[PDB]
């Protein structure tokens, strides 16, 4: 794409750079902090974000998934860059103002979105892939798309081992996974309109964003919403076979039931 | 010299194997072999102190007329101990340095080994073993005292000008017959500025016990390269400058290195299995690098916790972050470095050297030893002592210490190692268990002051401290923590005391002490400080150690005497 010649260079300019509260802004520490940390979880506010760049909100919502992908590559591209030392062993954050519950719409798909739920029973943890090696049954050389690949497929007769295997084999082995567990959601007994339709709708999570949910407990999110990759297409009854899939960011807490104070102390 | 000596070692003997140490072993049993060499059967002793020396010689009362003396000598004239000295050799390759010279002069059975540079005790013994002061070695005016005596002519000797020695001053009248003794107290005391300087103000330690015995069987045509490896113990025991001062440290650099970048008895098949020829490495004498992770080391070292304050959590956020710089892992930073993955363990040293540069402790790396004996292994030349104080293991069955310490005569041949590991069970979590009060000293702040010095004293025992020289580390390890951070140098550099509880043998108040940190070559006045206070009242003392720093006390007879030792 041409625009994010852009944005590359404007991220640059303030995730080491940019200031407020009397210098030294975390951006330049937080690196090395998850770092140091083993972490791999990269935070920001969008309010830091405003305060950089208000073009920041609508050229961003066309698709807010390349937004985090050109946040992520700028993240390796100034680890490694600087640590090139730790590169043996990204995602991001963020997290500021709310929207409610059957107010996501028909029109709130995939877009900057900002978003609340709670917990209830739900499954267990398990892993997803992201790479596409499937070939051996000719000549089965070594070829090696140059991507992991998400849903692709070409299948020639012509693929460079001897451009040959029309036919194909299949690997178990080399294979990426990730984490990965579902949810349940709730509503809150307090924000209550009067005994409406009870809370619950697909929504998801990921590897990192893990093995920390609670059954009747509340976790804000950032969240975005999607829907499910096929809801049940054919000529058929009188109605599609439709749920929505909303998929996790951020997480941040709703109870804190620990310390709950912050940066009261007086 | 004795390679006309060594002539005469045939006939009977004993071979006492100086009192407790690391370097005894390592310089006597090498000589089990050398007697079974040329057909000498032999006998070895035990010893802890001058308890031993006689209480077991007077079971061996002959007149066995070649006999050793190593790690000792500092005690008695040691024909005033063994009277039964006629002319039973003795023999001289001793380590305690401040030794008297009437064991040197009056040499009817001691053999000198001397070269030094100290020229300042030439007629010490001319004079204060030939002096005294109203004295009866002498004529009379009786009539029954008139003939020829052991007239020494001397402060021994008359002072009424009957006395053919005394050339010193003027014997008719220096300005009266009586001034002999005015003098005779100048002559004697005014070098005791000196002598009474010597022997009353520190005491510290001289060389090897074996490193003589390695060139002294250098003529033979042997290269036990072995033997080479239990010369190490010895040298890494105390030359190690980390305990003791060396400087030779730096010079032996080029020494053994004389020895074995040139000593190669196989200069083309030296690459198979049994005992390869070693290798000289710069390496570190840190806190056991080897055998398991980083995180073990990065808190058990003096070094890193004398710089960086690592009992608390600063010091580990300053960990890694300067782990940063490297970038290790973590999982394999809490594995053992030898069990780790591979180029990590093999490139790991060699960037340490130089970013250390920064960070404050830039001298971790030294000059050492490695070698193995097969394929199981890769034992470090450094890595050896500490597994070995394990066995001197302070059990009170009463059998156990005498007995342990022949454990460690087998433990230094290749055909026992089983044994070996043992220690390390027991080594590791004495290393750690190290800290045990320490936090809760640090921040019970319970260092004190006490005048002009810093002081400390424990009061509820462990069993791993019932033995002793532990005692010394704890007081080696903590004055670095609070005392020396978080003040300045006026405020910080004072030594220390450290008191042992005997919470099972009945209450004697066991106890050590050492300089300031950055004072080591002043040496420590606790050689006597201690006698301060004993000197003046002394309630119960024991020296009954051959070592100088060493005490023992009742349960309740410490304070008052700790405060004469006010000074």
């Amino acid at each position: 794409l041409g625009p994010r010649t852009e944005i590359a260079n404007r991220f640059q300019s303030f995730l080491r750079t940019f200031v407020d509260e009397r210098g030294a802004y975390t951006y330049r520490d937080r690196i090395r902090r998850m770092c140091e940390q083993n972490m791999s979880s990269f935070v920001v506010s969008y309010t830091d974000l405003a305060n950089k760049e208000h073009v920041l909100a609508y050229f961003l919502p066309e698709a807010p998934f390349q937004m985090l992908e050109i946040f992520d590559k700028v993240a390796k591209d100034m680890v490694l860059s600087i640590f090139p030392t730790y590169e043996r062993v990204i995602h991001v954050r963020i997290s500021p103002l709310i929207e409610e519950l059957r107010t996501f719409r028909k029109l709130h798909l995939n877009q900057l979105v900002r978003t609340l739920g709670v917990v209830t029973a739900t499954t267990g943890v398990l892993p997803q892939l992201s790479v596409i090696k499937y070939d051996c049954v000719k000549c089965g050389y070594v070829l090696g798309p140059f991507v992991q690949s998400q849903n692709t497929e070409i299948k020639p007769g012509s693929c460079p081992e001897c451009q040959s295997t029309g036919p194909f084999s299949i690997n178990m082995e080399q294979t990426l996974y990730r984490n990965y567990q579902k949810i349940t959601l709730q509503e809150s007994p307090g924000r209550i309109p009067a005994g409406r339709i009870p809370r619950s709708k697909d929504v998801i999570l990921l590897a990192d964003l893990c093995d920390q949910c609670k059954p009747g407990d509340e976790l804000e999110v950032t969240g975005i919403y999607t829907n499910n990759y096929d809801g049940s297409l054919n000529t058929d009854q009188g109605f599609p076979v439709f749920a929505t899939v909303i998929i996790a960011n951020h997480v941040v807490v709703k109870d804190s039931k620990q310390v709950v104070q912050s940066l009261t102390d007086e | 010299l004795r390679n006309d000596f060594y002539r005469q070692l045939v006939g009977k003997r004993i071979l006492i194997v100086v009192n407790y140490d690391i370097d005894a072993i390592c310089a006597s049993r090498i000589l089990q072999a050398l007697f079974k060499y040329d057909h000498m059967l032999y006998t070895v002793v035990p010893i802890m102190g001058v308890t031993g020396l006689k209480r077991a010689y007077g079971e061996h009362q002959g007149d066995v007329k070649y006999v050793v003396l190593v790690n000792c000598g500092g005690c008695v004239d040691i024909v005033e101990l063994l009277q039964p000295s006629d002319d039973v050799t003795f023999f001289i390759c001793d380590s305690h340095r401040p030794l008297d010279v009437c064991n040197i002069y009056s040499d009817r059975q001691v053999c000198i080994l001397g070269d030094a540079s100290l020229e300042e005790n030439i007629p010490a013994f001319e004079t204060i073993f030939y002096d005294s002061e109203g004295e009866d070695e002498d004529e009379d005016e009786s009539s029954d005292t008139e003939q020829q005596h052991d007239d020494s002519g001397a402060g021994e000797s008359d002072q009424e000008d009957q006395a053919p020695r005394s050339r010193k001053l003027s014997r008719l009248e220096r300005h009266e017959q009586r001034i002999l003794k005015q003098r005779a107290r100048r002559q004697w005391e005014s070098e005791r500025d000196r002598i009474m300087f010597e022997y009353t103000q520190f005491s510290y330690y001289g060389r090897s016990a074996a490193l003589m015995v390695f060139e002294l069987a250098w003529k033979l045509s042997k290269d036990n390269m072995d033997l080479l490896w239990w010369a190490i113990v010895g040298i890494t025991e105390q030359l190690l400058l980390g305990k003791i001062e060396s400087g030779a440290y730096t010079l032996e650099l080029e020494q053994i290195q004389s020895h074995v970048s040139r000593l190669t008895n196989k200069t083309n098949d030296q690459n198979t299995m049994s005992a390869s020829k070693i290798t000289f490495e710069n390496d570190l004498h840190l806190v056991l690098y080897r055998h398991w992770p980083v995180t073990e080391s990065m808190r058990y070292s003096r070094y890193s916790s004398c710089q960086l304050k690592l009992w608390t959590l600063r010091g580990e956020k300053r960990l890694h972050e300067l782990l940063l710089e490297m970038g290790l892992p973590l999982v394999h930073a809490r594995q053992t470095y030898g069990a780790m993955d591979l180029v990590l363990r093999k490139e790991f040293f060699s960037m340490v050297e130089r970013l250390a540069e920064k960070y404050d402790i830039a001298d971790i790396v030294y000059g050492t030893f490695t070698l193995s004996y097969g394929y199981r292994s890769r034992y470090a030349a450094a890595d050896y002592v500490y597994a070995l104080l394990a066995i001197m293991e302070s059990v009170k069955k009463h059998k156990t210490p005498e007995d342990c310490f022949l454990e460690a005569s087998d433990a230094l041949s290749r055909q026992h190692k089983q044994l070996l590991s043992a220690g390390i069970d027991q080594a590791k979590l004495l290393h750690a268990a190290v800290f045990r009060q320490v936090q809760s000293s640090l921040e019970a702040r319970q260092v004190h002051s006490a005048g002009s010095f810093f002081y400390y004293v424990l009061q509820e025992e462990h069993a791993f401290f019932s033995y002793p020289y532990a005692l010394g580390l704890l007081a080696r390890f903590l004055l670095r923590g609070h005392v020396a951070t978080s003040r300045a140098r006026q405020a910080s550099d004072l030594p220390l005391i450290a008191s042992c509880p005997l919470n099972a043998s009945e209450g004697m108040c066991l106890l050590v002490g050492i300089v300031p940190v950055r004072e080591d070559s002043p040496r420590n006045f606790f050689g006597k400080a201690f006698e301060q206070a004993a000197q003046k009242s002394g309630v119960a003392l024991l020296q009954d150690f051959f070592e100088p720093a060493v005490v023992q006390l009742r349960q309740s007879d410490l304070t008052r005497f700790l405060d004469s030792l006010t000074v």
